[PDB]
């Protein structure tokens, strides 16, 4: 698919597409390729993750919906309508797309064919609307209406298929094919009117089941089983975590580039223990005004050091000229542009890239010239 | 009226016909659409093929929608006569026996919700006349059936719909279930060597 | 698992067991044993026809009289659920049991 | 300005295309 | 028939009318026992997660102050700021899903504060449209395809709706996941969704633990804050491997310099040891030899993840007891019949319920035991 | 502006102190930093009368809180001087006598590891506790330590370190280190203070260390942002390698237990978890860099 690292660097046009929108990657690609000569294809190696994303935002669509119920006419009636919308109708419908392509432009316009498909009987069967006879609807669009019945039977045909015995309805009644008894209530059967024909409720239930059908089949476009159906699952074992433990062992080498003895420290325990009991002198810890001095110098000498650091701890202000500053950017940025490809090959431990180092070498000297 | 269209933003609306053939692509896809997130809502007869053996389980089944009791048609010589010979013979007023019949089916289609102890769901009974039903319903029914449920409104009933879904999503306690509602083998003999 | 009633082993096809199927299988063991017709109603939740068919066909196994057993159901979709359910108890007895005893379980429908 | 950039792009795309085919 | 009126009068003053230690001390003694079950599971440190949040219409209901959007969003930024702060060395994704269609709002980056204006300005777009689980996923496909084996793929999911419109079959999208190795985490709004649960469930290797709903927003903060940890590996999915990363060393500089990252003058920066070029912040991957750069304390601030701190069990009142004080903050137990002490069994020292609570949660060493001498 | 708590964790042993005694030339210096000490602290109580001071002494066989005392007395400082000021001193070196002949009885004792980690990770717990306890108040820790003694092993005390310097940066809590014995540096204790917005100074001789901590040591928690910090050292931040045990600066470290090697471990097997390397993987690393040939 459209998707992966090699198609995406052929792809010229969306290559072209966001560099046209893009404006920051569009100043890096016309400095470091247009003038300084790096390939196309060696620039968008490592902006494989930029071309998929604007990819993936042209490359899908809303999943499929009912859109003539959602089409609600609201003297003078207005109805709005949009592309996005009519692109969904042609979808879920193709007999409204028959007669569009066939008729817009040869005899009139695209707003005239709409305004007629509404008026049409069309649109009120597709939508689900029981036709009234009384209606007049549009003459041109109810030529069509023989047209999507055949539709109709070649939509349930696609759907026809065998059905699992389990949820097989037409097995249970035919369970039995010799069954005789009394014929059910009309409360059970189908309308009828009074000339005993059908009163026409019956096909819009199959209309609307029709759509969910054909809806849900789109689903599964070219982009046992009832063992486990029919277990009880509560009644298994629960499932058990499978995760690693792991043990870490403490012990590593010491960092790499007079011993006291047992008495020693009884005896200089003892000496503060002694200094410690008969008196203790605070006054004592004042400095004798030689060593003062000293010690506020060599603090000092870190507090300068440290106030030059921290008084410069959104881009800082330069003292050079918009002019030169923007040149000297671009140069900065084009040097980076090469440093970056001239890694990825030179560090990548296949000599069959070996040209290409030599190439983005080329390169590196004239940036040091250019510099 | 334009309920239908509110429906459809929704779930995807199945409707059983007279066909076999389609009733059972209807459950078909019924079934996807239940299964893949998308959501679908079946409308079927409460006397109809879809009743008569077709389970809900898990997600298929979490909300059933009792449009009425599901009565005979009382104004029909066939039962008419049924009922009189039965009053006569077994003494069973008509009255009770319609109850009894209509209750059956109503209970029939509640019990096609339910597999494990795990599964769970809403079972709303929509008529002014299940009031007084709830001890025609069947025992593990009728308890369930609280006393403030017996005559609830349409928002009322949402509020404790929604309340009550939300709280079977929660992951269930083990210990409140270990040995009270499920046993392993452990369990079973104790139970044998207690009654004994 | 594989408890033990009064006197009649039967072979659960999973660990765990409810206790309504417990009670269930003893209530319908002791109608065969003492003979004549019941009516029992089980919740929908629990498993029911697992249960018929553990207690039913280990009943028949253990027993000298190896009486048959007769499934009724209301339409052709149940009898393959009982049928698959049934496949699911004689695989778990073949793999306890060590060997597939002589068992024939067969479904009857119409030519269509 | 962009729109200099722009035609110099689409030159210097259409000299991809003119030197790819 | 009569009604309500002439039966009686409610009374409502009729329904009101006019150990306990022990009982703080057992609810304290029974959540002890919840987490005394720990053990040191390996867990992967390094992780790459696509945040995927619902901006649909069903999250313009007001059941969460004041809309479910705004709280999702808030609690989205709160997210950021404690993910990369336990997880330094890890990168995050945000996607959101709108008009049925999956928009990427911020790319696969180390940088926590990029996430945090992306989210910012979600903030006022106002939600509409229906969700899509399959655009959301295959984005989030695309955007883990980069990433190096021995990082984590995870993918945490706000769902807030209860139907999903899709373009494709979601079944083969989460067939592709598993193949792919990515983990998918859903944090629904309402109720359980049976797509939810089978991605939950079927990419997680059957667990059924990652898939929560909230009781109310006390819980949903709960939720969020859990899914900073990371996720313990499974035995049999093996990708151990080395990592080639360095430890650059800070310079202070008279004269600002241009940075190889965003070609910005800079006053300070971190040198890489590799190919000497300087990056203004870590831990970020060097832009130019494409190696990973990082500090000590990075890799300091998941230990704690690899050598949890067993827990602390508490002491019956039959026995005696060392010292009337806290080891480490030496607070008084009160005498209240029953003891307040938490003993470590490592150095069997008394901690005070304050320290317990601490050590185990700011810190992560046992004050006792580092001074136990061996 | 507001009341701060001051903890100060100071380190004192015997064998310590007696190694910083041989090599210099001054006998009993642990008097000097003792009683530098107490004038600090009636320093920093002088600075605000609603502070409070915590000491906590990590000895050879553990820890102990000098001050506040446990619930559970000689004169060697003058009774005339200020009652707040006495009420902590009296008890410091009351405790000092007391802890010096705990240490001295079991001097034969074998000390086999320093206890510095187990007293800053007590401080923390003392800092949590007042600050939640009282409330708005702050905390700094101060930590004395002698490094004239020539260390066993400094590896264990590595991760006890870097777990506190989490905590004190969530709780800032700036921690001061303050150094005296023959290493100029101390690649933990130096790195704890610059992650954590603290100072960090090593003085050789003890004597005119008041100097030193009331100029250095002394910048309260209020007016930390206000004063630039006087440490002159830089840190790399950098950890030495599980088996050379040098600084690494580029190396590889093990994806599960983010264990840093400076080269590729003997038997393509991690050293500190135990986990099987993947043989293609490794020879990626290996692979020498491409040159045309
Ligand atoms: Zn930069
Ligand atoms: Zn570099
Ligand atoms: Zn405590
Ligand atoms: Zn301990
Ligand atoms: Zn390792």
């Amino acid at each position: 698919d459209s998707l992966s690292k090699e198609k995406l660097l052929t792809n010229l046009k969306l290559q072209q597409s966001l560099l046209k929108g893009n404006k920051v990657l569009m100043k890096v690609f016309q400095e470091t390729v247009i003038n300084a000569g790096l390939p196309p294809s060696e620039f968008w190696s490592t902006r494989i993750p930029l071309l998929r994303a604007f990819a993936l935002s042209t490359s899908q669509k809303v999943g499929p919906y009912n859109v003539l119920s959602t089409i609600k006419p609201v003297n003078k009636v207005n109805v709005n309508l949009s592309r996005e919308k009519i692109l969904n109708i042609f979808e879920n419908y193709p007999i409204v797309k028959k007669a569009y392509t066939d008729n817009v432009p040869k005899n009139f316009k695209e707003p005239e064919f709409w305004a007629r498909f509404f008026s049409s009987k069309l649109f009120r069967k597709l939508r689900g609307e029981k036709i009234m006879q009384n209606d007049r609807g549009d003459v041109i669009i109810d030529r069509y209406l023989t047209l999507d019945q055949e539709f109709d039977r070649k939509d349930d045909d696609m759907l026809l298929h065998p059905v699992k015995k389990i949820i097989d309805l037409d097995g249970n009644i035919q369970d039995d094919p010799v069954v005789r008894g009394n014929r059910p209530d009309f409360t059970m059967q189908p309308g009828v009117d009074i000339n005993g024909n059908s009163d026409g409720t019956v096909d819009i239930l199959k209309g609307m089941n029709r759509l969910s059908e054909k809806m849900i089949m789109a689903l599964k476009n070219e982009y046992n089983d009832e063992r486990n159906e029919l277990k009880i699952d509560d009644l298994n074992e629960s499932y058990k975590t499978n995760y690693a433990i792991i043990h870490l062992k403490r012990n590593a080498h010491e960092k790499t580039t007079l011993k006291v003895s047992n008495q020693q420290m009884l005896q200089q325990l003892s000496l503060v223990m002694d200094n410690l009991i008969n008196k203790l002198d605070l006054n004592q810890v004042v400095p004798n005004n030689e060593v003062s001095n000293k010690i506020n110098k060599r603090v000092i000498t870190a507090i300068k050091i440290n106030a030059k650091q921290a008084k410069h701890n959104l881009e800082v202000k330069s003292t050079l000229p918009i002019d030169l500053l923007e040149s000297c950017r671009m140069l900065h940025t084009t040097c980076c542009e090469f440093l970056k490809h001239f890694y990825i090959h030179f560090q990548s431990g296949e000599q069959k890239q070996a040209s290409t180092v030599k190439k983005l070498y080329n390169h590196l000297k004239d940036c040091i010239e250019k510099l | 009226m334009g309920i239908l269209d509110e429906v459809w933003k929704h779930k995807l609306i199945l409707v059983e016909t007279p066909d076999a053939q389609e009733t059972s692509l209807a459950l078909e896809t019924y079934r996807k659409a239940c299964s893949n997130g998308r959501g679908a809502i079946l409308l079927s007869v409460a006397r109809g093929k879809v009743s008569e053996g077709i389970d809900f389980d898990h997600q298929y089944g979490r909300t059933v929608l009792m449009i009425g009791i599901p009565f005979q048609y009382t104004e029909s010589r066939i039962l008419k006569a049924r009922l009189e010979f039965m009053r006569e013979n077994y003494r069973i007023r008509e009255n009770d026996f319609l109850s009894f019949d209509a209750m059956r089916h109503a209970a029939q289609c509640l019990g096609r919700v339910l597999r494990g102890k795990d599964d769970y769901g809403v079972m709303v009974l929509a008529d002014r006349r299940f009031s007084r039903k709830r001890s025609q319903l069947p025992k593990w029914i009728a308890q369930g059936l609280s006393d403030a449920d017996l005559n609830l409104s349409t928002d009322m009933a949402i509020s404790n719909t929604k309340q009550f879904l939300r709280t079977m999503a929660q992951p269930t306690d083990p210990k409140d279930q270990e040995g009270v509602s499920v046993w392993s083998y452990e369990d079973l003999i104790k139970h044998q060597n207690s009654r004994k | 698992m594989k408890f033990y009633i009064d006197d009649l082993p039967v072979l659960f096809p999973y660990p765990k067991i409810y206790p309504e199927q417990y009670n269930y299988m003893c209530d319908i063991k002791k109608t065969l044993d003492v003979g004549g017709n019941s009516i029992l109603e089980m919740p929908s939740g629990t498993g029911k026809t697992v249960s018929l068919l553990s207690l039913t066909i280990a009943y028949q196994m253990h027993y000298p009289e190896h009486r048959k057993i007769i499934y009724c159901s209301r339409t052709m979709s149940e009898i393959e659920k009982a049928l698959v359910e049934l496949e699911n108890l004689m695989d778990y007895r073949t793999k306890e049991l060590g060997y597939q005893e002589d068992f024939r379980g067969l479904g009857l429908t119409s030519r269509k | 300005e962009e729109r200099e950039n722009e035609k110099t792009l689409n030159d210097y795309y259409a000299a991809l295309a003119k030197k790819q085919a | 028939g009569g009604y309500a009126w002439e039966d009686e009068i409610k009374r409502s003053w009729d329904l009101v009318k006019v150990a306990s230690l022990v009982a703080s001390i057992v609810e304290a003694r029974k959540k002890r026992t919840a987490k005394k079950n720990i053990t040191p599971y390996q867990r992967g440190i390094i992780r790459s997660l696509i945040l995927t949040l619902d901006c649909s219409e069903a999250m313009l209901e007001k059941d969460l102050r004041p809309n479910r959007h705004a709280m999702i969003i808030q609690y989205a930024i709160d997210f950021v700021h404690e993910f990369f702060d336990q997880n330094p060395i890890s990168q995050m994704g945000i996607i959101i899903m709108r008009n049925g269609l999956a928009q990427l709002v911020s790319q696969v980056s180390g940088n926590p504060q990029d996430h945090i204006d992306a989210l910012k300005s979600i903030r006022k777009q106002e939600p509409k449209g229906n969700p899509s689980l399959q655009n959301a996923l295959e984005m989030a496909r695309g955007l883990l395809l980069p990433v190096p084996a021995h990082c984590t793929r995870e993918v945490l999911i706000v769902f807030g709706s209860l139907s999903t419109t899709d373009p494709g079959d979601i079944h083969q999208t989460i067939d592709s996941l598993v193949s792919e190795k990515i983990r998918v985490k859903v944090l629904g709004l309402s109720a359980q969704v049976a797509i939810c649960k089978e991605l939950c469930k079927a990419t997680n290797y059957g667990d059924e633990s990652f898939y929560k709903i909230l009781l109310d927003e006390t819980h949903l903060k709960e939720l969020f804050n859990e899914a900073v940890t990371p996720l313990p590996v499974n035995k049999i999915n093996k990708g151990f491997t080395l990592v080639k990363m360095g430890f650059p060393t800070r310079i202070f500089e008279d004269t600002p310099t241009f940075c190889s990252c965003h070609s910005k003058l800079v006053y300070g920066g971190y040198f890489c040891p590799n190919c000497h070029s300087k990056v203004c912040s870590l831990p970020t991957v060097c832009p130019c030899c494409d190696l990973m750069l990082i500090l000590s304390t990075h890799l300091a601030r998941s230990y704690h993840h690899l050598m949890p701190l067993k827990t602390f069990a508490e002491v019956p009142t039959t026995e005696k007891f060392r010292s009337e004080d806290c080891f480490s903050c030496q607070s008084r137990f009160p005498i209240l019949l029953t003891s307040s002490r938490y003993r470590c069994e490592d150095c069997k020292q008394e901690f005070c319920v304050d320290c317990d609570v601490f050590i185990h949660e700011i810190l992560h060493n046992c004050p006792g035991c580092e001074s136990k001498p061996v | 502006e507001s009341p701060s708590l001051l903890t100060v964790i100071i380190e004192i042993a015997p064998k310590l102190w007696t190694t910083f005694d041989e090599e210099g030339n001054e006998k009993g210096s642990i008097i000097k930093v003792l009683e530098a000490l107490i004038v600090f602290l009636n320093a920093h109580l002088a600075f605000n009368s609603a502070n409070k001071v915590a000491v906590i002494a990590a000895y050879s066989q553990g820890i102990k809180y000098l001050y506040p005392e446990s619930t559970s007395d000689l004169k060697i400082i003058n009774s005339d001087m200020y009652r707040r000021f006495r009420n902590v001193d009296e008890t410091l070196v009351e405790e000092i006598y007391k802890l010096f002949e705990l240490e001295k009885k079991q001097i034969e004792q074998n000390s086999q590891r320093s206890t510095l980690a187990g007293a800053m990770s007590a401080g923390l717990t003392y800092v949590n506790r007042i600050s939640k306890e009282s409330v708005s108040l702050k905390s700094r820790l101060l930590v004395l330590t002698c490094g004239s003694g020539s260390s066993k092993d400094e590896i264990f005390q590595y991760i006890p370190i870097m777990n506190c310097i989490f905590s004190a940066t969530k709780m800032k809590c700036p921690i001061d280190v303050v150094k005296i014995g023959g290493s100029k540096e101390s690649t933990f204790l130096q790195q704890t203070t610059d992650a954590t917005n603290g100072v960090y100074l090593h003085v050789e001789s003890t004597e005119g260390l008041i100097q030193y901590l009331a100029t250095a040591m002394f910048i309260d928690p209020s007016l930390r942002p206000i004063i630039v910090k006087p440490n002159h050292g830089s840190v790399d931040f950098r950890t030495s390698c599980y088996l050379t045990g040098r600084v690494v600066a580029v190396g590889f470290i093990c994806s599960v237990c983010l264990c840093v090697l400076s080269i590729i471990p003997p038997g393509n097997k991690c050293p500190a978890c135990d986990s099987q390397f993947d043989e293609h993987v490794i020879a990626k690393l290996k692979r020498k860099p491409v040159v045309p040939r």
